[PDB]
RNA sequence: GAUGGGGAAGCUCCGGGCCUGAUUUUAUGCAGGCCACCAUCGAAAGGGAAUCCGGUUAAGAUUCCGGAACCUGG
RNA sequence: GUUCUUUGUAAAGUGCCUUCGAAGAGUCGAGUUGUUUGGGAAUGCAGCUCUAAGUGGGUGGUAAAUUCCAUCUAAAGCUAA
RNA sequence: GUUUGACCUCAAAUCAGGUAGGAGUACCGCUGAACUUAAGCAUAUCAAUAAGCGGAGGAAAAGAAACCAACCGGGAUUGCCUUAGUAACGGCGAGUGAAGCGGCAAAAGCUCAUCUGGUACCUUCGGUGCCCGAGAGGG
């Protein structure tokens, strides 16, 4: 204890940080289409991860 | 027309209600196995201790009759000049005392 | 390598041994880490491991579906059968039931459908 | 025609007070189903840190990353069938990875160094 | 006719003493008992038999107790927010019946079956008694009657909500011909003309 | 109280409400006549004994088409009704213990 | 607030279980005996079984460790 | 198109003879209170109360004698397109 | 006076077998508004709308006359067509608003008032072998 210690809550909170990373060099390379900005990125103070 | 009126406030809801698990009860007065010739109810007043239910004093009073029903016990409402140590007898053959019922 | 043809002909001894083996070689590619490379095994072995694991799977169920042929039982069987609760619905079956027997028969005979055909 | 002693005799032998008896069961046939054998890896890779080879040399401390169905017994016995080292206590941790790190003290009768070497971890 | 024709001549009658005596000492009985109440038998064998009641598995006699009186409609206090037409709590009444409503919650308590059936059978003055007969579908006995086997059909689950029913054709206006009647082909049908 | 030491009926309230009103059902009621009467056992035991005997005596018999009786018992009564209406009955048996009453109340008054 | 019963179509809403004895020490197995107002959840700051000393890390620590202690269950 | 094979019994047509039930009650109908409808004394449905007959009965856009006309048997059910 | 074995009614358990609850867009059964319209408004209108609730299917729902009728004939039920802005309602203001028929799509008339479960056997929508519980008339 603390913070916020409920064991399922905790794991979709430190599963969201990871799926907000950047993008791997290569798919910009073998390449779709896309000035790829991920998007989904989210932000040091800014935004707020989702209520 | 209205707001509603204090009256129909009343109504139900926490803020008219009274807080009824601070009151220890009610002190209904019990219902006689048969006799009481006397002192098959006996009791003694161990303690006299407040009701905030009625602004008035209640006495504890114990009770040890028998049975498998048996009923006993609790907190009859004290009269005055009942105490501690004092006996109760509550049924038809009790003596007439203060503090007996019958 | 590994096909699912050589693993049907190899036995229930056999390929318990070979889900044995793709464990161990599973557990190398673990320890040869360091690198990269060392998967174009892992990828196919996690197919392998999932190929022995069918196999085995089908080769009990037809096995269960030839002892219980003889017998009676099919809660497992049964739920191939419908494939649920609506298809399941579509039965009883209502079709043949349903006219087994009143008032047709009256209605109609025939040497009349032989006679005029052909 | 007026009734009954186990019906009469039994309530003189209460006032309720409750009954008694208790009553049958088997198992009835159609048979049911599952059979099953289906098994997780417990043991996923060895954790592979700087901070880990330390707790290998300081405290002879094993460092696997572990299921998220994993507990302390489960880990217990896997090293100690896949190893044949006894394991004494086992420390079981979230990571914000999603995975668990978990630190596994050994007996000094295998030292960690060398249990190690044969599916190798820094 | 008969059997039947002197249990259904009581049944016509019913200040009427023979039956009402049986009936007043039910009417305690009926009191006592739940809102379920499944039944071996049926009080009523001539209006059941007619009723396609056979006895055969899968069937069920069942009575249910519904509330006589009009309709109250929420909310109270804090009357609305309407022009006066729209207003009512008591002045308006169910269209619905009181059979149909007994039907609705029959079968909704048993889940497993499908209700046939509804027949009225004690007035007292508080309560309504209704005596259902829901049949059971899905097993091979009712199936394999003739007679019995358009009841299993998908298509005729939950007959009682959808207004299939005898009393929901009745409540509808529905019978049977012509102008009365013209629109109870349905009542959504005639779709704003 | 010991005083000894009870009965169900006696003070005690359950197990049942419902059966107790059924009691309640067949001894009181206000009431306009039903049925009554008759039957010590001795005089029931000899007509059961013949009604046994009347199934029991069954010949009825192994050839034929035509073909005499001894015996027929029809129970039930459905059965019974007609049987009467068809004045083939030669006796019948009603059972006291009916309920519903109105299932046996035909038969009184059609037999006589 | 699970939870009779009852309104409301309905959403919605109030108001036997426990302990054994032949066998036998594996627990199988036949057979008997008790008793009142019943669930879970609800405070990481109510209440509560037991641990400290210092040492070490780039980032943990009354958790790990070196010493020493103690508890809880069965 | 080809091929297997049970007896039968009872159903059915045509024609003679009488005859007749499986035919559904708090229903049909009424008032007083509703709401719905194009439905108007005359739509349909709810509720309370009351309440038939049994080949008698219901309908035929107010209600009442008759013969009869003209039509149909509720209070039960299923059903392809 | 007193019990014991058995008959049936109610209850509780139990495991088996069997089915449901929920869902998919709209289509498809009830309870039930308002602004709006009448240049106000209260009946009327909006509207039996929207909503809410219940619930089914691949269509659903309705169906072989206690019908139609205003004659003399038709002959189950939907839909389409048009009957017709007719009848009828209605501050008889504003508005509201059919049916029978005619003929089309497509057609169909019937049906009520030994059964099942268990185990065995097979070529398992079946049946056999057993055991168990429960429109009508005459010649």
């Amino acid at each position: 204890m603390a913070a916020q210690k409920s064991f399922r809550i905790k794991q979709k909170m430190a599963k969201a940080k990871k799926q907000n990373r950047p993008l791997p060099q290569w798919i910009r390379l073998r390449t779709n289409n896309t000035i790829r900005y991920n998007a989904k990125r989210r932000n040091w103070r800014r935004t707020k991860m989702n209520i | 027309m209205g707001r509603v009126i204090r009256n129909q406030r009343k109504g139900a809801g926490s803020i008219f209600t009274s807080h009824t698990r601070l009151r220890q009860g009610a002190a209904k007065l019990r219902t006689l196995d048969y006799a009481e010739r006397h002192g098959y109810i006996r009791g003694i007043v161990k303690q006299i201790v407040h009701d905030s239910g009625r602004g008035a004093p209640l006495a504890k009073v114990v009770f040890r009759d028998p049975y498998k029903y048996r009923l006993r016990e609790e907190i009859f409402i004290a009269n005055e000049g009942v105490h501690t140590g004092q006996f109760i007898y509550a049924g038809k053959k009790a003596s007439l005392n203060v503090g007996n019922v019958l | 390598g590994v096909k699912a043809y050589e693993l049907r002909t190899k036995s229930k001894e056999q390929l318990a041994s070979q889900l044995v083996d793709l464990k161990k070689e599973l557990a190398e590619l673990k320890v040869q880490k360091l690198s990269r490379p060392s998967l174009p095994k892992i990828k196919t072995v996690r197919k392998s491991i999932a190929c022995v694991l069918t196999v085995i799977n089908e080769q009990q169920r037809e096995a269960v579906r030839q002892l219980y042929k003889g017998k009676k039982y099919q809660p497992k069987d049964l739920r191939a059968k419908k494939t649920r609760a609506l298809r399941r619905a579509l039965t009883k079956f209502e079709a043949s039931q349903v006219t087994e027997k009143q008032r047709k028969k009256q209605i109609a005979f025939p040497q009349r459908k032989y006679a005029i055909k052909a | 025609k007026k009734a009954l002693k186990v019906r009469t005799s039994a309530t003189f032998r209460l006032p309720k007070t409750l009954k008694l008896a208790r009553a049958p069961k088997y198992a009835s046939k159609a048979v049911p189903h599952y059979n099953r054998l289906d098994s997780y890896k417990v043991i996923e890779q060895p954790i592979t840190s700087e901070t880990a080879m330390k707790k290998v040399e300081d405290g002879n401390i094993l460092v696997f990353q572990v299921s998220m169905k994993a507990n302390k017994y489960q880990i217990k016995k896997a090293v100690k069938e896949l190893y044949e080292v006894d394991v004494l206590k086992v420390n079981t941790l979230v990571r914000p990875n999603g995975t668990k790190k978990a630190y596994v003290r050994l007996t000094a009768d295998y030292d960690a160094l060398d249990i190690a070497n044969r599916i190798g971890y820094i | 006719m008969g059997a039947y024709k002197y249990l259904e001549e009581l049944q016509r009658k019913k200040q009427s003493d023979v039956l009402r005596f049986l009936q007043r000492v039910r009417v305690w009985e009926y009191r006592q008992k739940n809102v379920i109440h499944r039944a071996a038998r049926p009080t009523r064998p001539d209006k059941a038999r007619r009723l396609g009641y056979k006895a055969k598995q899968g069937f069920v006699i069942y009575r249910v107790r519904v509330r006589r009186g009009n309709r109250k409609r929420p909310v109270p206090k804090g009357a609305t927010y309407g022009k006066p037409t729209n207003q009512g709590v008591n002045e308006l009444k169910y269209q619905r019946s009181l059979r149909a409503t007994a039907e609705e919650r029959v079968g909704r308590r048993a889940a497993n079956l499908r209700v046939l059936n509804s027949y009225w059978v004690n007035q007292d003055s508080t309560y309504k008694y209704f005596e259902v007969i829901l049949v059971d579908p899905q097993h091979k006995a009712i199936r394999r009657d003739a007679r019995y086997n358009w009841i299993c059909d998908p298509v005729h689950k939950h007959r009682e909500a959808r207004g299939l029913t005898a009393t929901g054709k009745k409540s509808r206006g529905i019978n049977k011909g012509h102008k009365f009647n013209n629109t109870k082909a349905g009542r959504r049908k005639t779709w704003k003309r | 109280r010991q005083k000894k030491i009870l009965s169900i009926r006696l003070k005690v309230p359950p197990t049942i409400a419902q059966f107790q009103y059924t009691l309640d059902r067949n001894t009181a009621a206000e009431t306009f006549k039903l049925f009554n009467k008759y039957r010590p056992e001795t005089a029931a035991e000899k007509k059961e004994r013949l009604t046994k005997e009347a199934a029991a005596v069954a010949e009825g018999k192994s050839k034929q088409d035509a073909s005499p009786k001894p015996y027929a018992v029809k129970y039930g009564l459905n059965h019974v009704v007609a049987l009467i209406e068809n004045k083939k009955a030669k006796l019948v048996l009603i059972a006291n213990d009916v309920d519903p009453i109105e299932l046996v109340v035909f038969l009184p008054a059609l037999c006589k």
